[PDB]
């Protein structure tokens, strides 16, 4: 599980935190469309 | 508890007096310093 | 209003969302609250009055947010409190060194009761058996 | 492998540069405590058996006490500049970091930094940010202050009995401190460094008067007469006021009315009592 | 091709490049042996390259490493903290001196602490005493305090640093004097340097016994800077400069000679400098030729520095009421009589010097 | 302690046995075992206890593993003696700050 | 072809997980005395160009040679950098992000509130305008005099007679970045974090330019800062601090404008009654008789009203209330047609809507008169 914080325009490239790992910028998988995904609610996120 | 500073430091009297002893003045001298604090 | 949001669409009116419950004790405030929860059709949710006073400095504040976040989530759900001279109804200030923290938190409770996008279908039920003691901005209509 | 036995310490020494450059006799009028601190450090390395035929328990630490600006920094200053021995300063509220255990640890490195190099002084001015007597406030950051005192508090006890490192530090307020850093078996020798006297005025007038011109037509013990409640800070402060009075004038020779506005402008604010009272 | 081509090539070099671990060095051990820390935790023992010129890696510096096989590669400066980056090429372009009236001899003393050792060192080793160190500023209100620190600011622009003295806290037990650490030695680093403390009174105040354990960390901030201001290694070309509204709730030993010599003191203004104080803020005012700036003044006792040019501002809008461009005289006395209505709900402020 | 023909024991026990915080629920446990099986005698104990310990708000608050400490040693305290071999005698200041009540 | 082939293999490293980091400072690295061929370094003296120092999310600070797919003089200490996973370059240069907390009072639902429902107050509106419209629309009528622009504006009275209103007309008219801001959102849990709250309030209306940011129940948060106890009132204190310095002093702003609100001023400390900080201090007074009939009249505009009530009868019977008790009225009176079932209103229905709003307990005052 991961933090998201903000989403960028037209490609979703999300700014993301873990808990304490580390921040990244990452996309979403091919199994959810891009429309649940607003900012400020904790997503999952494959560890490799 | 001030008699226990009174010897220590009549111990440093006598020892400021570069000898064993331990004199009467050594005493008169203590309790005048610790009773003035 | 939740069981027949027709007759007051075509009349034009609004209900009030807030209303207190006050007299003497063991008249019946318990068993209203009871008989309100049981038809409600609704999500209910109580509130313990002493619960938001705590130790820390400002949490009581977090509680009431994410008490008004949750509420704000689900679709009317009804707010119950209970003894809400606990929560804070003085405003106290000769030589005001003593209660301030649960100030705070009375304010950031009567900020988000009413103003500046208010909270929506939502309703409020308070009871106390000292309604004189009580903050004239809650005292006010639209919160009560 | 196997280092030489200091390699990580984090903390350096002295070095030779670093000599704060105080000499002993700029200090006035403090013969009453310069010869109490110059016994208590370097006096015990030669004659320690005297101790033991008499039975005084020699101390390992002495702590300095007294109103904010009555030399207390400047003597540690001063004997860090005329000792032969090592030494090593430390800041009293600079193991407070943010990890979990890293305050102990580098007490530790302290001590075992003191103890190898050398019969050194270990000085650690304001114990205030971490001597407190306290309780244990279950708030997640006081257990870590608590244990740095008990980190602190072991290792001043078992050393060997012999060796000379001596611990120095000082206060301002020597009243809210645990009481087991004033038992025996650690920190025992007490000096305060109270507000001076007449005399005491005299001595520190005449070394910070010794430096710049004062024209003769300046009386010096007129000046004293007035008690005023005079720190040891207020008389540098004079001094430097009225010379940068005298600079204001264009004028390298300090005169009579140059102390006299130092002396309303350092002192004046204690005219506060009203007359009906007595 | 045109330069989609140059750019392409040297994108593709840039990638090639690796990074570089940043660490500091503890002591040399051998001529080819050196023990490094990395600032992130562990410690190792490294080698240099061959040619880094090792009497320069001395314990204390800052130095660069390589990724696997972790030998030294380049010394660097100190580091800076970009927090204190924020702070220090910070502050827009200001108007001189002639902007701030009323206060010429507070003026004047400011200068002779500050710019006066600097310019001319000479002067004070003739007579032959230490110039001061640091100047503290208290008063009411609204008498200009930050307005005299931008003065300053704007008149050689040495290294004038701004403190917030609110950002000095944090969440942890420590980065807190941590921030005063690396404060102090950029202020060692360039030595003509100004330090402004503005608003000392959150971060300062008194001395407390078993308050709280929030209040330990705020002492423990503030006895810091204590010891960080005389201690043990003196400053040189180091000035401070700290500002607040009461000066009666600050530390004994914060107030001492020798970490403040000498206090100014800035008041209410008098009948003259509430005069020429509304010269300079009538200056740019399209006004019509008749206005009597002493009726103007008469009307306003215990005004501050700073409610004439609210009273300056307030004229115009009665301007902009009908549109009337050019400023009366009677709008002059219609403002001044609604500023002075406001000033009645705060006041009794009159605090004890020092 | 010499005149009842009994060893005298002192518990320094300030605050160095409480630094490896669950360390005083068994000084107090030890202690007592070496007072059970040495001889006849007593044990001294100082102010620190009650510095320790006050009541059980802590309890509410946190214990920070001492008043436990005091808890244990309430058990320990009260146990089955009745003389026995094993005696205390507190000697304190400021003696209204714990809970003597019960 | 050529070099699309090398913009496509450009494309392929930058995959898209990019850990973020910190830009610490920019350095510059002079070159030495002699580099040895066949054992020199590129990434070494033979470098004249600029070099970064990165601080990595993992709280591990890193050093790069080469800055990479950025333009050096962009890049400012304190920014955010997308650096790569394994070769840790500098690949991306992203938006600045905020707190959470300051992501989320952004006045997004733009609400719609025209002036003439807060008839009564026609005075406190034409200045509350003059001080906030005028500078964002017309800085040309401004400059011609070429003064200043108002800095702050102060609303309080006693709680009922509404100030919540005109707080939310200006958002409803002005197309600026409104912003909302609550009295205790500010004091927060641990020490610190008001201090950054605040500072990232006012950095988020530095980027929207024209902005506006309200502040509501000042007394909050700006209590009378005197000689006290305890951490909770120095916490609140230390946020005070805070926002008066970051509001008028060093660096002072004409694109953000501050409104604040209270209903008790006698508790705000005199450092807020300064030169920027509340420039105005505008009254709220009880409605009079007119005010009175003309709230009446502009709640019952959506009801069904019998056009025969005269609401002077009305204004004149109701006596020391407020803008919400009248409003309180005609929702009452409404509601007493609709237990009787009867569509339109009467007047005898307004009249036991005043009964109730003034909340007469049972009296037996059967002894007068
Ligand atoms: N009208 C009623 N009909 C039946 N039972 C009643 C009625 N009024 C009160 N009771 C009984 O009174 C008991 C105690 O009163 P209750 O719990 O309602 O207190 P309350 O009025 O909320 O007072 P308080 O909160 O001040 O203690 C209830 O358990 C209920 O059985
Ligand atoms: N005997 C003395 N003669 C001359 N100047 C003195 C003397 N004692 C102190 N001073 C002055 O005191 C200052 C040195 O620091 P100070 O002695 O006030 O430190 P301190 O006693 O440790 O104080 P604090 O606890 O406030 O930090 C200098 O300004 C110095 O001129
Ligand atoms: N003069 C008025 N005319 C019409 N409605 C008014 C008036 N004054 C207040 N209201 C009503 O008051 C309600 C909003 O509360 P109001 O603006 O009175 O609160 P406030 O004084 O800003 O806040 P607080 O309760 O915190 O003191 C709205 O329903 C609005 O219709
Ligand atoms: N002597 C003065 N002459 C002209 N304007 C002044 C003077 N003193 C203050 N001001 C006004 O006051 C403002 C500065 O206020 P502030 O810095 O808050 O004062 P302080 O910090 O002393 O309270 C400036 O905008 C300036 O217009």
């Amino acid at each position: 599980c991961t933090k998201i914080i903000n989403a960028d325009s037209e490609d979703p490239k999300y700014i993301i935190n873990v808990k304490q790992f580390a921040k990244f910028v990452v996309d979403l998988s091919d199994q959810v469309a891009p429309t649940d995904i607003e900012e400020g609610m904790r997503v999952g996120v494959d560890r490799n | 508890a001030e008699v226990k500073g009174v010897c220590t430091e009549a111990g440093m009297y006598a020892l400021r007096e570069r000898r064993v002893h331990v004199t009467q003045e050594d005493f008169e001298m203590a309790v005048a310093k610790v009773m003035q604090k | 209003p939740l069981l027949h949001p027709e007759r007051f669409v075509n009349l034009g009116i609004e209900p009030p969302k807030g209303v207190l419950l006050f007299g003497p004790p063991g008249t019946g405030k318990t068993l209203c609250a009871r008989a309100v929860a049981n038809r409600t059709d609704a999500c209910f949710i109580r509130v313990i009055g002493s619960e938001l006073v705590q130790k820390y400095v400002g949490e009581g504040a977090r509680m009431v947010r994410e008490l008004f976040e949750m509420a704000r989530t689900k679709k009317a759900c009804l707010i119950f409190f209970d003894e809400i001279d606990a929560i804070g109804g003085a405003r106290f200030d000769d030589g005001a060194g003593g209660d301030n923290e649960v100030q705070r938190t009375m304010l950031e409770l009567i900020n988000q009761l009413d103003g500046f996008d208010p909270r929506g279908n939502i309703k409020v039920l308070m009871a106390t058996n000292r309604p004189d003691t009580l903050d004239p901005a809650l005292m006010r209509p639209g919160r009560l | 492998d196997v280092l030489p036995p200091e390699a990580d310490s984090s903390i350096m020494m002295l070095t030779s540069d670093q000599k704060p450059d105080v000499m002993y006799a700029d200090i006035g009028g403090m013969d009453i405590q310069k010869q109490e601190v110059r016994e208590a450090v370097e006096l015990p390395l030669t004659h320690f058996e005297l101790y033991k035929q008499i039975g005084i328990d020699p101390p390992r630490g002495v702590l300095m006490y007294g109103p904010p600006g009555c030399g207390k920094t400047m003597l540690a200053k001063a004997v860090a500049h005329h000792t032969t021995a090592a030494f090593i300063r430390v800041v009293g509220s600079e193991f407070v970091q943010k990890y979990l255990g890293e305050g102990p640890r580098m007490v530790r490195d302290v001590f075992r930094l003191a103890k190898e190099n050398a019969p050194a002084i270990i000085f650690i001015d304001e114990i205030d940010a971490i001597a407190t007597k306290r309780f244990d406030a279950q708030t997640g950051a006081d257990r870590e202050v608590q244990r740095i005192l008990l980190e602190l508090l072991n290792q001043m006890d078992g050393f060997d009995q012999n060796v000379n490192v001596k611990v120095i530090m000082a206060t301002n307020r020597a009243d809210t401190l645990d009481p087991a850093l004033l038992r025996p078996g650690r920190l025992d020798r007490k000096i305060e460094f109270p507000l001076p006297d007449r005399r005491q005025k005299r001595l520190i007038f005449s070394t910070i008067t010794s430096k710049m011109n004062l024209s003769e037509e300046v009386d010096l013990e007129d000046y004293v007469a007035r008690p005023d409640k005079i720190s040891g800070a207020d008389i540098n402060s004079i001094c430097q006021e009225s010379g940068m009075l005298a600079v204001r004038e264009n004028r390298y020779i300090v005169l009579a009315k140059d102390f006299e506005k130092a002396y309303k402008t350092v002192i004046k604010k204690d005219e506060q009592e009203h007359e009906f009272y007595k | 091709l045109t330069k989609q081509y140059e750019k392409s090539e040297n994108d593709l070099k840039a990638l090639q490049s690796v990074g570089q671990i940043v660490g500091e060095v503890l002591k040399q051990l051998t001529e080819e042996k050196f023990i490094v820390k990395a600032t992130n935790g562990p410690r190792y023992v490294v080698g240099c390259r061959r040619q880094l010129d090792k009497s320069k890696l001395k314990p204390g510096t800052r130095v660069a490493l390589d990724m696997t096989t972790l030998t030294i590669m380049r010394y660097l400066p100190r580091e800076v903290d970009p927090l204190v980056y924020n702070m220090s090429h910070e502050d827009p372009g200001n108007v001189s001196y002639s902007e701030i009236g009323g206060l010429s001899e507070q003026i004047r003393e400011l200068r002779e602490v500050i710019e006066l050792p600097l310019t001319n060192p000479e002067l004070f080793q003739r007579v032959g005493i230490i110039p001061p160190k640091g100047c503290l500023l208290y008063g009411p209100p609204g008498t200009g305090k930050t307005l005299l620190a931008r003065a300053v600011a704007s008149q050689l622009d040495c290294n004038f640093l701004k403190v917030v003295s609110s950002s000095i806290v944090d969440k942890y037990i420590g980065e807190s004097a941590r921030l005063i650490r690396e404060m102090f030695n950029y202020a060692r680093d360039h030595q003509p340097c100004i330090i402004f403390m503005d608003e000392i009174d959150a971060i300062g105040g008194r001395r407390f016994s078993e308050g709280t354990s929030a209040d330990r960390e705020i002492q423990r901030t503030l006895m810091e800077l204590l010891n960080q201001m005389d201690g043990f290694d003196t400053l040189h070309r180091v000035k401070m400069i700290m500002a607040t509204n009461r000066p009666d709730t600050l530390d004994p030993a914060l107030l001492r000679p020798g970490r403040l010599d000498r206090k100014i003191h800035i008041d209410l203004p008098n009948e003259q400098a509430r005069l020429d104080i509304l010269k300079i803020h009538a200056g740019p005012i399209t006004k019509h030729g008749e206005i009597d700036y002493e009726a103007i003044v008469k009307l306003s006792d215990g005004f501050n520095g700073a409610d004439l040019r609210n009273v300056c501002t307030e004229a115009g809008m009665f301007a902009i009421r009908a549109d009337h461009d050019f400023v009366v005289q009677e709008d002059f006395m219609k403002a001044v009589r609604k500023v002075a209505d406001s000033k009645k709900l705060e006041s009794k402020l009159d605090y004890k010097p020092v | 302690a010499h005149h009842t023909d009994c060893t005298f024991i002192r518990v320094s026990g300030s605050e160095l046995v409480q630094k490896f915080i669950g360390e005083g629920a068994r000084m107090v446990r030890e202690l007592f075992v070496m007072a059970r099986e040495h001889a006849p005698s007593i044990i001294f104990m100082d102010e620190i206890d009650s510095i320790g310990s006050s009541r059980l708000e802590g309890g509410s608050g946190g214990d920070s593993e001492v008043q436990r400490t005091m808890l244990e040693l309430l058990n320990q305290l009260d146990g089955f003696e009745a003389t026995k071999n094993i005696k205390v005698i507190m000697a304190t200041n400021r003696i209204d700050i714990l809970d003597s009540a019960l | 072809d050529k070099i699309k082939e090398n913009s496509e293999k450009i494309k392929v490293n930058k995959t898209l997980p990019y850990l973020v980091s910190n830009v610490i400072e920019l350095l510059d690295v002079d070159p030495n005395d002699q580099e040895e061929d066949g054992a020199n370094i590129d990434l070494d003296s033979q470098r004249k160009g600029k070099c970064a120092v990165i601080k990595t999310s993992t709280r591990q600070t890193y050093f790069l040679p080469v800055i990479g797919l950025v333009d050096a003089e962009k890049l400012k200490p304190g920014d955010l950098v997308g650096v790569n996973k394994d070769s840790y370059l500098i690949l991306e240069t992203l938006p600045t992000e905020y707190d959470s907390r300051v992501k989320a009072m952004e006045v997004d639902e733009r609400p719609t509130e025209q002036y003439s429902d807060i008839g009564g107050l026609d005075k406190q509106i034409q200045e509350l305008v003059e001080a906030i419209v005028l500078p964002m629309n017309h800085k040309e009528k401004f400059e011609n005099l070429g003064i200043q622009p108002p800095k702050g504006v102060l609303m309080y009275g006693p709680p009922g007679t509404g100030k919540t209103l005109l707080a939310r007309a200006c958002a409803a008219q002005t197309k600026a970045t409104f912003l909302k801001l609550a009295g205790p959102q500010l004091v927060q849990m641990f020490i610190g974090d008001g201090a950054k709250l605040v500072r990232d309030a006012f950095a988020l209306a530095k980027e929207k330019a024209p902005s506006i940011i309200f502040i509501d129940e000042l007394d909050a948060i700006g209590t009378k800062r005197f000689d006290s106890e305890k951490a909770g009132d120095r916490e609140v204190q230390r946020t005070m601090l805070e926002l008066l310095n970051q509001l008028d002093g060093f660096q002072p702003n004409t694109q953000v404008k501050v409104i604040a609100a209270t209903n008790r001023v006698d508790i705000l400390d005199p450092a807020l009654l300064r030169s920027g900080r509340l420039d105005r201090k505008i009254e709220f007074p009880m409605p009079n008789e007119e005010a009175r009939a003309r709230i009446m009249q502009i709640h019952s505009r959506k009801m069904n009203v019998s056009p025969d009530v005269n609401y002077e009868e009305l204004a004149r019977c109701t006596d020391d209330f407020n803008g919400a008790q009248c409003k309180a009225v005609c929702v009452e009176a409404g509601m007493i047609a609709l237990r009787r079932g009867a569509t339109e209103l009467t007047h005898e229905d307004y009249m036991e809507g005043i009964l109730e709003v003034q909340a007469k307990k049972k009296a037996n005052l059967q002894y007068y008169a």
